[PDB]
RNA sequence: GCUUGAGUCUCGUAGAGGGGGGUAGAAUUCCAGGUGUAGCGGUGAAAUGCGUAGAGAUCUGGAGGAAUACCGGUGGCGAAGGCGGCCCCCUGGACGAAGACUGACGCUCAGGUGCGAAAGCGUGGGGAGCAAACAGGAUUAGAUACCCUGGUAGUCCACGCCGUAAACGAUGUCGACUUGGAGGUUGUGCCCUUGAGGCGUGGCUUCCGGAGCUAACGCGUUAAGUCGACCGCCUGGGGAGUACGGCCGCAAGGUUAAAACUCAAAUGAAUUGACGGGGGCCCGCACAAGCGGUGGAGCAUGUGGUUUAAUUCGAUGCAACGCGA
RNA sequence: GGGUGAUUAGCUCAGCUGGGAGAGCACCUCCCUUACAAGGAGGGGGUCGGCGGUUCGAUCCCGUCAUCACCCACCA
């Protein structure tokens, strides 16, 4: 956009938990236009992690988003978009069997939050508070 | 020790580095720090944030010598003129006077004809 | 003979005009300390260099050399080169004020003589900075260079020598004549200085511009307009301001100054484009943020190339390569 | 065959009182570096030169070997 500003044409939120953020997340984890085989893995992983966390549902990943939120590279929309992208592409590298379970193990290590997600965060976050000259 | 209760800060900001040295009015010194003396050798050592964090390390390790107020002496142009007393009043301690004591020859010794 | 062209006197005024002698202050470096400890400095980024033997920084005391901030400015002086701290001695000019004084004494000037930036040269000093040659480190493919680290001659002074340049205003000297505008400097006749100011007349300088002039750019009372006198100089580029001879000199080199030979262009200004690792402003999936791919695996198609009897021809940067099909 | 420091990541090495061994230089892999510089990130091949002796605890000190390396070496 050399000329124009955004209008950010919107979308429809989640069916069950009603989160527009989760709708954006299934848009993220979607490849080739399959919300259904996205959401089966999504809701199965979330229903595993609810039992494996012993807490509520929406705070169970609000924790997992705030703790993987970086600072700069910055605006909160790119923060909570790159956070979810980091969790996906962190779980892509794991040697586990299924996508929901490797996402669950990634969120577990992001719950005891020294996970590969915050490992990916704390290189750009390491450049922050160490290269505070540029403006 | 000695509870000096007054001080003098010489600063010299070059085009590539800044140095800060702490003394009395009488010239005998206590401690010093450079922008090189905080890491980042090379290009990034000439930056005002580096100058103020060099002041952060400079106010450290002279702490127990009993200093409350001080005077400011300034040599050389660059970022050190502007990003040092910000760290010093972040330490909070009141500034008596600020003096620009940049050495000016009256077109005396011949400079190089450099920078092509 | 005359006095308006040049000249003198008296009073003054401004000024980095010139030569000599001396002095002051900031700063760089060096010497000796005291404080204080792990770097200083350097670049686009690094390295050589200095630093635990204590550097850089830092306060003091000293040594020595060079140049004088701010005032300082299209501000002033000199014929030109050029000349800046202050004071003293000697000295040349310009301008103003009304008079008095001689009576064309004036203009130009080849040859002549003299001055003449910087670099260099001979002799004797001094040598702090900066720095040709040189050495090292860098970049690079290469770097006998740009950058860094040093650092000799040189830059200062005394005397002498070569007398060169984009020594420019690329505009020779002198005198006179035809509209204007706005500044800066320095004088003097006046204003209630009764208001730092403003009113005339002189000297000099800088800019915008009228007629005119020039091929155009542009010049524009300080002309490149209108005249007059005198001098130097040019005759296509290139050879060439080279040689040969002369004169000058410590040499380096200067001055005067050809011929043969070769080409039909070389140049000045200006227009329209193009380009610029030239500037300003924009536009595009041009780039950044994404996402999915290719080139690597097997196969389909096509090109190049090879061999074959022929492997029909055409298309070749995008903008040819599942193209003419 | 005589003295002492010494032998420790790939290197020279350095950290010590009988208590939690390494900062820097070298090797191969990304975001960023338009690119090589720089940066962080995480990648490591301590059997601290060996045996035994220790105390509610060894690179830690001692006895010797081995072994790189410093001093002087006789007179007859
Ligand atoms: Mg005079
Ligand atoms: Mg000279
Ligand atoms: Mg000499
Ligand atoms: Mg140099
Ligand atoms: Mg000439
Ligand atoms: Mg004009
Ligand atoms: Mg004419
Ligand atoms: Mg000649
Ligand atoms: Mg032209
Ligand atoms: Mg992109």
């Amino acid at each position: 956009p050399r000329r124009r500003v955004i209008g950010q044409r919107k979308i429809l939120p989640d069916p069950k938990f009603g989160s527009e953020l989760l709708a954006k997340f299934v848009n993220i984890l979607m490849v080739d236009g399959k919300k259904s085989t996205a959401e089966s893995i999504v809701y199965s992983a979330l229903e595993t992690l609810a039992q494996r966390s012993g807490k509520s549902e929406l705070e169970a990943f609000e924790v997992a988003l705030e703790n993987v939120r970086p600072t700069v590279e910055v605006r909160p929309v790119r923060r909570n978009a790159l956070a979810m992208r980091w969790i996906v592409e962190a779980a892509r590298k794991r040697g586990d069997k299924s996508m929901a379970l490797r996402l669950a193990n990634e969120l577990s290590d992001a719950a005891e939050n020294k996970g590969t997600a915050v490992k990916k965060r704390e290189d750009v976050h390491r450049m922050a508070e160490a290269n505070k000259a540029f403006a | 020790r000695k509870q000096v209760s007054d001080g003098v800060a010489h600063i010299h900001a070059s085009f590539n580095n800044t140095i800060v040295t702490i003394t009395d009015r009488q010239g005998n010194a206590l401690g010093w720090a450079t922008a090189g003396g905080s890491g980042f050798r090379g290009s990034r050592k000439s930056t005002p944030f580096a100058a103020q964090v060099a002041a952060e390390r400079c106010a450290d390790a002279v702490k127990e010598y009993g200093i409350k107020n001080l005077e400011v002496m300034v040599k050389g142009p660059g970022p050190g003129r502007e990003s040092t007393i910000r760290a010093l009043n972040a330490a909070g301690f009141r500034i008596t006077n600020i003096t620009d004591v940049t050495p000016i020859p009256h077109n005396g010794c011949r400079p190089p004809k450099k920078r092509r």
